């Protein structure tokens, strides 16, 4: 029944405590150890060039003002006690919109230690910007980072380090992206200098490899089928003007619709993507097929057989060059 | 600690420094972090920026200490702050993860450094006359909401030209060609003169595969209509089908493009190109109908083969030269 | 409900490749782990891998020596033990973990376990 | 250096001040003068029947409890002092979602006067409902209002008036609507009676005239071109069964797609709009053109020439009647 | 100048007042009278099965702790005084997202009475779920309810009643739904028993009748026109193989597009709607028309005349049966 | 008139009460009993792989610091008293966005008991992530869970159990999902170990069976009709080159549009769904039908009869195998 | 700007049907009300109806005796007075109300009024 | 407005199958419940089932002995009573519950009730 004794101990710690002053104010910088337990990566958006990350953000630091004696236990206090304690001004530099879950209470943990060590945990869902190079899309590889920095305190007042070395960030295997796979993750600790001063920086980066399975069925297969569809006109007699012309028109129009649909699902980038090159190549073959019949119709008022062997061969050669270049 | 308690105790938060006297001179600096979205449909852009405000408050000067007092965001609510607001901001908010991204650094002479990180959706009036070959200028107006020029005076700090960071920005569709920091001391909205600090940056839309997408189906439909000329006139269903398909597809492209763009009643350059292409594809179908009517002729097809590629090339030269 | 069967142990003086076959509701348990239990010592985490994405983790003792990979066609997770040491004498188990079951390194978070193969060098 | 004197003066004003009681409580009603500085009208939505308005909302009233002497200046206080002062319970009756901007601080202004006059300004972005009559759409004229009323205080306790008469509302010229033009604005002051009592009402109304330039290019021009396209079949020989039938089908199908697309951008109203009447008329002409060839084909197994003069003439007559009626 | 006297009276009322305890705590339940003034029903969503309601929610109850004497007036206090007063824990059981307007202040009213009666008004915009039976859609009739209940206090502690009987809810005539009409509204008072106890329930229900005007033009008319379009092939000579086949294909394809478009604007329900039955019937007629020519083409390599009289007659009979059944 | 006595009793309970300390701090863990009353499941999203859940979340625990004597009643206090009481730091591990309803007050209930038992209820609308296996889509069965865990307190400080055993979760019958049916629900209690320690876990899981009625009409039926439509070309004479070629093109193009439309309503998964296999099979039949006429046209410049019996038979065999495999 | 003309009164000893024709900007005033004013007594609300939707309200005195309906083709609102009583002797007026003008029962909320027809039984 | 008729009782010494037919606005009352009332004892909840989805609940006494299922074609809810006991001697009723009427186990939450069939073993 030492709850009163614990209450007296905690009240003594908070008596005269100044939240406005960091631990060891005016002296050596306070070292803050950080670990991240990744819960999931909900979305990866190419149009907005950002990803949504949910994680458990833990911060470790020692505050001698909170040291207590006579209690051989780690005091796990209510999350509302964090308002009366100094906490690092940690923020994410590249985030676009972040919040802390508050159901049924704020997803926050405070755990004191006899030596003054403070454990501060937060469950944060953050949307962090990630610039993407879509030149090799959809066969591209992306590197999305999460920048962690102190906002007000410089390196003279605070220092950041990954607690546990390369094992600081866990839960990477929990990431289940339908479109991407986590090839590798890295932890970087460095100092970044601004006009106000030099600030400690922690960076967490993931290398994402896009899955080609969806795009083969969605885009590449329909494009090939339309190109094969245009080849049917070669085996149709030249006197069937309505049939062969209709075949050429529909394949060309269908190719345009596929190309327009793809570009509407991606940001309006000026450079040409890998998928755009394939669609442009497919459009050339179907357009040449319709031009081939126009040449046949013009001379008539052997060529078809020559077209039956060149177009499938050239298209196969085009596919071989395209896939080798981008793989 | 005793210094901080003394400063707060004798501090009157509701009053600007030197109330009933010379106006407070507030130094202002901007560190643009990113420009996320630039929507022509919504006539707005989203910007994340570090806003630095510096002013002198003699009520907070302290003694015997030459070290600046680096304080957290919890100290912000105790002091008086300029009521700086973004004039043309549709919506704005603060970043509060993991804490309120606010900085207050107090100097012994009383100089206060106040830095906050804010993301704002700023309305930008865009002229789409030359779209998509258009260059847009967007502003970022900063002003005191309640204090006139007799109370608060704003000016860009000397460090503004070095920390703006607009050169480091990367935009998916635009390019920041030029930027300018303008001070307007003759701005009056309702009562009194409110000085306004404005940041003007010019955005040039990238001309790459994006404009290729809209213009090529327009060109490719016109090229497809030319194919009917080399088709024999006796093939009535073939040439009629080629004519109607190009005309209808051009009509849908005009409908789709305007619908997938702002509802503004603006004659964009893309719309003009669609009209020119629609005229050519419609004329091609009219050409065959005239040839068919006269048959009820091969010279007309031969002449049409010369004119339409030549006329379309000529009108493109006029079109591209004018807008570019 | 996931059934785990492992094989490929034996006694050697070398390179050895363990294997573990899974069957059942493998979607609800996308993480497979490897554990070994020395006589008298508590069960030790060796390595874990996800069914989808191939992301893997290893312990410090077996780092740069043991490689873990899986093939979804056979629903098999195989552990390749190279450069064996006398300290690597324990019963190797195969386990599966739920999606929200917590950390990899703790065997109590895993629901389904295999029989276990004894390896002695 | 009279900041201490001003601080003493302000502290004296707020000592014993009761925010729960309106000025002159139990006596004559307090007159509140209101002026609006319109910043912009961001959106006008026909589907949601509402518009978004950003404005500077100023309120002007006298509170003798805040009167001060010895300071020949207007005290411009911090916006946070408004929490310790009584303010009118002004609300917008027809608004759907409104908020007060709070960057970098709350967009709020308090300016006291020696005689006790209080100036209270707010920058408010409001979405106000506006029922629209779309019978003459897109040639319609709309009247959108902004209702201003006190929520709790009746006419016996508070009164509203436009400060400055017809010049109370400014910034109307700043409104730049791509689809509408501000023909006129009016200020109305009246009393509205509910069960709880009679309440003062201020109404600000704008008359909006829609711009026809967008709809001529988007809808009217494609409809005319399709109708002209159907007339081409008349010049085609009757033996070309495939060509003339295809021309009739495509024009009819294209007309339906245009009609369906238009109705998806507007609320599901039961009555027929002006644009719907034009589309229905255009559909009749193209449908009759296809029926015309069916009659020609039936009799064959002169009529075409008669169709070449009736359809363009009737369509021109239909256009003349339609535009005269709606202009 | 009795503002000080009123201030003393109000301070006396709130001195020792405990907001944690309901009026007559431990004794008879407190009767709460409720009236609703409907402002508008902004949206009715079939996909989300909910409606948006804006209303003035008034609560009437007597608290003897707030009774005052010597002031023959009704004290209309500032809305911020509600934080120091006990209010019923009234919540809406079937709501999905609700909020109280707060511009320029919180849309809240407190009006005390000499006998202790308290008037509490709130302007609430609520999105309440409403399950809809779409079997007869779009000729269906819907019954959307608004459930009002106390969250913590059982019937032993609080009671709900409609103040004014059937006249408690007003403003029903203000509802202007473009797609629905308010046939009737009902007020229901009852008790609902949960595990925690029995709770008082107030229910407000509206019977909505959908307007058929929009759907006749949008869906029914295009379907009829396509069916009539397929009948044109009967008058075309059988030798025109390209023309008649093209007519059959386009009508069938257009019918599918109309059917797909309709089902995308409605929730993915498993049962067949009334409109779906009409579209399926229309698809049969156009499909049979194309099959009719295939039979004619097959026998050739009288039937057309027999098709000219059966299809319009059968379709007219189908329309007559369909409309009679659903009206 | 014992309200003063109750007020004195409650004030005594809260005098010296420390919210920062859990009940029996430093001693045995506090057992928290949890019951869930499900209100509804608003949405189940395959694209976002999450579901929206509205429920009444009740927590039961005993706090001897709140024990009172002399009052043989259960004190139902105002919801605002929960801010002065210790509550468990219960959070949902797999939730994406959650909130507590606050109209007209916060949907919160506090009910004390003479022995110190505290009942804490919350009405929570939560969006919880649910990974879905779409390999058998739309004939798939999904298992969505709701993870309940303490954020800061480990198993040494707090314990979770389902109050009432298998009857802890009620309202499952209230779930009305148009696309899914609740086959079964399960309650799981276990301990989960993290780096910070071992934490109590409560899991609530539902097994959802998708309804095939919508997908039969939306996707399967149009695909079959297009396949049957391609069979019409077999009965058309080979000399009708324009008619038969047009039939083959339109069926192939329509099949592609259906396939593209379906994949846009689902997340971009790399693996092939059951519905994708059916669409791919249907595309083969229509593509082979067009290739069949090309072979007929080529040899001409018996085969049709052979095609009339193979294609319907093979398609029927394909349908039989497909449905048996996935049922 | 709405103009209201009412007719169909006279003197009877029965069933009577009043009518009221509206013209102008009827969209801005979608609610039509009926009022009667006894000599010396204040003007009394009788019934109100909306132009669109046909929703109607009635006073207790005239409930189940008077029926109100309108036809948008003629822009006419007609009041059908059946089972007349000697208490129903007053001048009947026709009024229109704005969209945000408040309650129906209060005549001061209505902007445009008709001439008024005297009915005596 | 829902009308409930139940039949299939009688006296037995066994397996019995009760039934309950519903008609009217069944959409507003998607939950059907079964209740029995012993002489002198309060009415007891037996089991409940939803019209759509077939989700069902049972009391502990009748658990694993009584099965409840419904067919929407006939709008009929039938209770199959197997392995009867002498304690199962009460008048069986059929009830319907509103969408937001609260818990299943409380008969007062149900609006429409059947006549009731007496079963004695
Ligand atoms: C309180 O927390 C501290 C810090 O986590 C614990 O100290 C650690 O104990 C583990 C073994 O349980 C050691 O492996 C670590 O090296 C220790 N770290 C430090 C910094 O001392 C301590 O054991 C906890 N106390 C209790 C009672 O659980
Ligand atoms: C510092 O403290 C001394 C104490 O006497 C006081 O007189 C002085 O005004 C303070 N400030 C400065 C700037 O010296």
């Amino acid at each position: 029944g030492n709850m009163s004794f614990v209450k007296e101990t905690v009240d003594k710690l908070l008596k005269g405590y100044d939240i406005r002053l960091r631990p060891d104010f005016g002296g050596p910088p306070v070292c803050v150890g950080m670990n991240i337990d990744i819960a999931s990566i909900d979305m990866v958006s190419e149009v907005n060039m950002d990803y949504t990350l949910t994680m458990y953000f833990q911060q470790y630091w020692r505050d001698k003002r909170l040291a207590y004696s006579g209690i051989p236990l780690n005091l796990t206090l209510d999350n509302r006690v964090a308002d009366q304690l100094w906490v690092p001004d940690t923020y994410f530099l590249n985030d676009k919109k972040s919040f802390v879950h508050g159901v049924t209470v704020k997803n926050r943990m405070i755990r004191l230690h006899p030596d003054g060590t403070v454990l501060y945990g937060l469950r944060i869902t953050t949307t962090a910007a990630c610039m993407m190079d879509l030149r090799r899309y959809p066969l591209d590889e992306q590197n999305c980072t999460l920048e962690i920095e102190s906002y007000g305190y410089t390196t003279d007042d605070i220092e950041f380090y990954w607690r546990g070395g390369d094992k600081a960030v866990t839960g990477v295997e929990r990431i289940e992206l339908p479109q991407f796979s986590i090839v590798e993750h890295r932890l970087v600790s460095r100092n970044v200098v601004f006009a106000t001063g030099a600030y400690p920086r922690l960076s967490l980066s993931f290398r994402l490899k896009r899955n080609i399975g969806y795009f083969i069925l969605q885009t590449y297969m329909p494009s090939i089928l339309i190109t094969i569809l245009s080849w049917v006109s070669f085996w149709i007699n030249y006197d069937a003007s309505a049939a062969r012309v209709a075949l050429g028109i529909t394949t060309v129009l269908t190719m345009t619709t596929i190309n327009t649909h793809l570009r509407e699902t991606l940001p309006k980038i000026p450079y040409v993507k890998a998928i755009d090159m394939y669609l442009m190549g497919c459009f050339v073959f179907v357009f040449l097929a319709l031009l081939e019949y126009a040449f046949v119709n013009y001379i008539f008022f052997a060529i078809d057989r020559w077209s039956r062997i060149v177009f499938p061969f050239t298209f196969s050669l085009f596919n071989l060059v395209y896939w080798l270049y981008y793989v | 600690l005793p210094n901080l308690d003394g400063l707060i105790a004798g501090y009157a938060r509701n009053f600007r420094p030197g109330i009933g006297g010379p106006p407070v001179n507030v130094a202002l600096a901007l560190e643009v972090a990113s420009i996320d979205h630039i929507s022509e449909a919504n006539m707005e852009y989203t910007m994340t920026v570090f806003l630095h405000q510096s002013w002198r408050d003699s009520r907070l000067s302290y003694n015997h200490t030459n070290e600046t007092l680096g304080l957290d965001s919890r100290f912000v609510d105790k002091l008086w702050l300029p009521d700086t607001f973004i004039v043309n901001a549709k919506s704005a908010w603060f970043h509060d993860v993991t804490v309120e991204n606010k900085l207050i650094r107090l100097q012994p002479d009383g100089v206060i450094l106040y830095s906050i990180r804010i993301t704002s959706t700023v309305a930008c009036d865009m002229d789409l006359a030359k779209y998509p070959m258009d260059e847009q200028e967007c502003m970022l107006d900063l002003e005191s909401y309640g204090y006139s020029s007799e109370d608060i005076v704003y000016y860009w700090s000397e460090s503004q030209e070095h920390i703006h960071g607009l050169d480091k920005l990367q935009l998916a569709q635009f390019t920041i060609t030029s930027y300018r920091f303008t001070t307007e001391l003759m701005n009056f909205k309702s009562a009194g003169q409110f000085p306004r600090l404005s940041l003007h940056f010019h955005l040039r839309r990238n001309r790459g595969v994006y404009i290729i997408q809209s213009y090529m189906p327009s060109v490719l439909l016109v090229a497809m209509s030319w194919v009917s000329f080399w088709i024999s006139q006796a093939a009535v269903p073939a040439r009629v089908s080629l004519g109607i398909t190009t005309v209808l597809t051009m009509t849908t492209l005009m409908v789709s493009a305007r619908s997938s763009l702002p509802r503004a009643s603006a004659i964009k350059a893309l719309d003009v190109y669609f009209w020119i292409c629609y005229v050519f594809v419609f004329a091609a179908l009219v050409e065959y109908a005239f040839a068919h009517f006269n048959a009820d002729a091969d010279t007309i097809d031969i002449y049409a083969r010369a004119v339409f590629p030549a006329a379309f090339a000529a009108v493109n030269v006029i079109y591209w030269a004018a807008y570019a | 409900q996931v059934q785990l069967v492992e094989s490929g142990g034996g006694l050697v003086q070398g390179s050895l490749r363990l294997s573990c076959a899974a069957s059942g509701h493998t979607f609800n348990y996308p993480i497979m782990g490897w554990f070994r239990q020395a006589p008298g010592k508590e069960r030790e985490f060796v390595g874990a891998i996800s069914w989808s994405g191939g992301s893997t983790s290893y312990a410090d003792s077996v780092k740069d020596r043991f490689t873990i990979s899986r093939d979804n066609a056979k629903n098999t997770v195989y552990l390749e033990m190279n450069n064996l040491k006398p300290e690597d004498t324990a019963v190797y188990y195969c386990a599966a973990k739920g999606r929200y079951s917590g950390g990899l390194y703790y065997p109590t978070n895993y629901d389904y376990w295999g029989q276990g193969t004894q390896v002695t060098v």
